[PDB]
């Protein structure tokens, strides 16, 4: 855990 | 009995201000009747002035022993224990009294007070409410409860509460009683400038009464610098030499004084806290004194006299840990206020008060019992240039296809890392490096998404901005400049990627309903905009959210984030777009932190000094266009920044440059100007002239 509030899509 | 007559006389003479010749009355009554329970109680209660701290305890204990049902003694003794730092016992004293007499309102008020001091604000509100139910005419509990509500942004029946407070102050001011509103709290309530100054005067008079017991004679003050090698001796007195906002602003100034013409004395009312801030001040200052080992104020003030201080600087005001009693003794000829208390002392011993035109205009005079001290640009100074030099330059990552507030990188070794990158592009605003969305950016993104502590890229350390504490605890506190490269992203704090970010990282207490309405109007007029606040305290989040719902703003329009270490808190400011200053109590230090980040700040100067701050800052910065003249101007300025993106880019660029070009963070410049003012005052005093406004 202890990750960003939301992810970042990436190809 | 004759003891009763002596007792009544003593009480009257106490109300007559004759406690000096009334405590003798109490004494005579005790001599008549050794076991006079009531006489023992009050004599210690007047002893609560200061006397001997344990002397009151002795009389209180005897009063309780003689009459075990004297709930007044129990509650008073708990308060006396409070001054003695015996929280474990003072709490037991209050509860002991409450259990004996459940209808005793004062004990519930004191119980709530200690809960409030400990931070259990909800429990302090509950006990305060219980006290008010038992005794509705109880100004102390009401004012404290009103402060507690202010802290959590509970504005239920807000207007009448404000009106009630003013009425209480008026009545207490009529009778010369101690006002229930703390002078620090006066800035948060709509009172006339006279009322606030009168409250400060009453608090300033409190230390005078507790110093008269020493009967210490006046202090012979020097009339020349001949005995000091032509060096002006300036003593900075503060209890915040350590990890405290005061140190984060001025830790560098002591070392920057010109030793050829100045001699710096740093009198600490606080023990060493093991922080690099204390280390810096203890080392760079010409002399450091730990008055924390000199409890007796007379002893301490005498020591100041020996050192030969010509100008004494009060960096506490009516804040916690202040020992203004020392200033009451007039140990130095010239005495002035400086950073730390955003208000007037209302006391005679404070001869001067450092400020600037914007912060304290001439018209806003008469609100200060102290003569005004002009500072060429601004009275506020910041050590961010030294504490966070890794923020002087930044870099971004192109996630889509010139966004300076979505994926930001900082680091002292940033230049070398960028030179190791193949496809670095430069966007001119001096200029901003940009990383194209390549494999390196992919590695950084995975670090952030996976929540990994750190990674290595070409041997360079890359640190997740949220894990600075466990990567370098000293760096996160601001004691140490991070020796790595730190990645900060909106995704870390849940900020929308393609959205306007309005922010204000002040304590929630600086927010009042009118301020919230203004910000709500800003959000409605600006599409795709969000308001970024801090759980500070976290109980204020539900209250703010509910008031937004009543204002028509969906929940997602306001984003709350927990408080972060100093370095992380300042670093987050780059993620935002514009900061909305709290007009009620302009963010003073928080304003410096945001400005260092390059984030533009919109402010509406008020009537109080605290309100007028951050306008002086913006003024000194050279960004006058962000200062609003009224509610509408504040709303329009904020709305333009959120809609005119080219205007936002221009303003953010101007802030980015002026933070280093304008003499706002130039500590050496500030110190030299401070040295000038210092001299000016001395000349005035040398020629015999008494304190007169310096401008
Ligand atoms: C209204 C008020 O009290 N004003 C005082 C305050 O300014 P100011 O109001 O800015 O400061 P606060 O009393 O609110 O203290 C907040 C402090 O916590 C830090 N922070 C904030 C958010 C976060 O997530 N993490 C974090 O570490 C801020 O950088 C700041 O140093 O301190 C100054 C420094 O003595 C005083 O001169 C001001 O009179």
């Amino acid at each position: 855990a202890f990750s960003p509030k939301y992810l970042l899509r990436l190809p | 009995t004759h003891a009763d007559s002596l007792n009544n006389l003593a009480n009257i003479k106490r109300e007559q201000g004759n406690i000096e010749e009334a405590v003798r009355l109490y004494r005579k009554a005790l001599e008549v009747f050794p076991e006079f329970a009531a006489a023992h109680s009050n004599l210690a209660s007047v002893l609560q002035q200061q006397g001997k701290l344990q002397e009151a305890l002795m009389h209180y204990k005897e009063a309780i022993r003689i009459s075990p049902t004297f709930a007044d003694a129990y509650s008073n003794m708990g308060n006396t224990l409070k001054e003695m730092q015996d929280v474990q016992g003072a709490l037991q004293c209050y509860t002991r009294a409450i259990q004996i007499n459940p209808a005793f309102a004062d004990a519930h008020s004191n119980l709530a007070s200690i809960h409030k001091d400990s931070g259990n604000i909800p429990e302090a509100i509950a006990s305060y409410r219980t006290a008010l139910k038992l005794k509705p005419d109880f100004p102390d509990a009401y004012c404290n409860l009103a402060h507690c509500l202010q802290i959590v942004c509970d504005w239920t029946d807000y207007d009448e509460r404000m009106k009630k407070l003013v009425s209480i102050v008026a009545d207490q001011l009529e009778k010369n009683r101690l006002p229930s509103v703390h002078p620090h709290h006066s800035m948060l309530y709509p009172l006339s400038h006279g009322f606030r100054k009168a409250i400060a005067e009453r608090h300033g008079n409190l230390c005078l009464d507790k110093i008269n017991v020493l009967h210490k004679p006046p202090y012979e003050h020097p009339k020349d610098l001949k005995l000091s090698d032509g060096r002006l001796r300036v003593g900075y007195v503060s209890s915040d030499f350590g990890n405290h906002p005061t140190s984060h602003l001025m830790q560098s100034i002591p070392g920057m004084h010109n030793p050829d013409k100045f001699e710096v004395f740093c009198y600490a009312l606080s023990p060493d806290d093991g922080t690099n801030f204390r280390v810096k001040v203890m080392a760079e200052a010409n002399h450091f004194i730990d008055l924390s080992q000199i409890p007796c104020n007379g002893k301490a003030a005498d020591r100041i006299h020996q050192d030969g201080i010509h100008i004494l600087v009060n960096m506490n005001g009516y804040t916690k840990g202040a020992r203004n009693e020392l200033f009451a003794l007039r140990p130095a000829p010239i005495q002035a206020m400086w950073l730390g208390y955003p208000g007037t002392s209302g006391a005679l011993f404070m001869d001067y008060i450092i400020t600037d035109q914007e912060t304290s205009p001439a018209e806003v005079a008469e609100q200060y019992s102290e003569k005004l001290a002009y500072m060429p640009h601004t009275f506020f100074i910041g050590d961010h240039a030294n504490m966070f030099p890794h923020l002087k330059k930044k870099a971004v990552i192109d996630f889509k296809s010139i966004y300076d507030n979505r994926i930001v990188l900082n680091g002292i070794d940033l230049k070398a890392f960028l030179d190791s990158l193949p496809d670095v592009k430069i966007v001119k605003m001096l200029n901003m490096p940009v990383i194209p969305m390549n494999t390196i950016a992919e590695a950084v993104i995975e670090m952030i998404n996976r929540g990994q502590i750190q990674i290595t890229i070409n041997g360079f350390s890359i640190s997740n901005g949220l894990a600075t504490t466990q990567i370098n605890n000293k760096a996160a506190t601001g004691e140490e400049v991070p020796r790595t490269i730190i990645v900060t992203t909106r995704s870390q704090y849940g900020l929308p990627e393609d959205a306007i970010v309005y922010c204000n990282f002040n304590q929630l207490y600086k927010i009042d309903p009118s301020t919230l309405q203004m910000w709500a109007n800003i959000l409605k007029r600006v599409p795709n905009s969000v308001l970024w606040l801090l759980r500070f305290p976290a109980v204020g989040e539900p209250n703010i959210q509910q008031y937004a719902q009543n204002m028509g703003l969906p929940q997602n329009r306001i984003i709350f984030s927990p408080v972060a270490p100093k370095e992380e808190h300042v670093r987050r400011g780059q993620l935002a777009d514009v900061c909305l200053d709290t007009p009620l109590c302009n963010g003073h230090t928080t304003g410096m932190d945001v400005l260092w980040a390059g984030t533009p700040m919109v402010t509406m100067p008020g009537e109080t000094l605290a309100s007028r701050v951050a306008a002086s800052q913006l003024t000194c910065l050279g960004c006058l266009e962000l200062i609003a003249k009224n509610r509408q101007e504040y709303e329009d300025i904020a709305v333009k920044l959120g809609t005119d993106l080219e205007y936002l880019k221009k303003v953010r660029g101007k802030v980015w440059k002026q933070r280093i070009s304008s003499p706002l963070f130039n500590t050496k410049q500030y110190t030299m100007e401070l040295e000038r003012l210092y001299l000016q005052m001395w000349e005035h005093y040398a020629a015999g002239n008494k304190p007169d406004h310096m401008i």
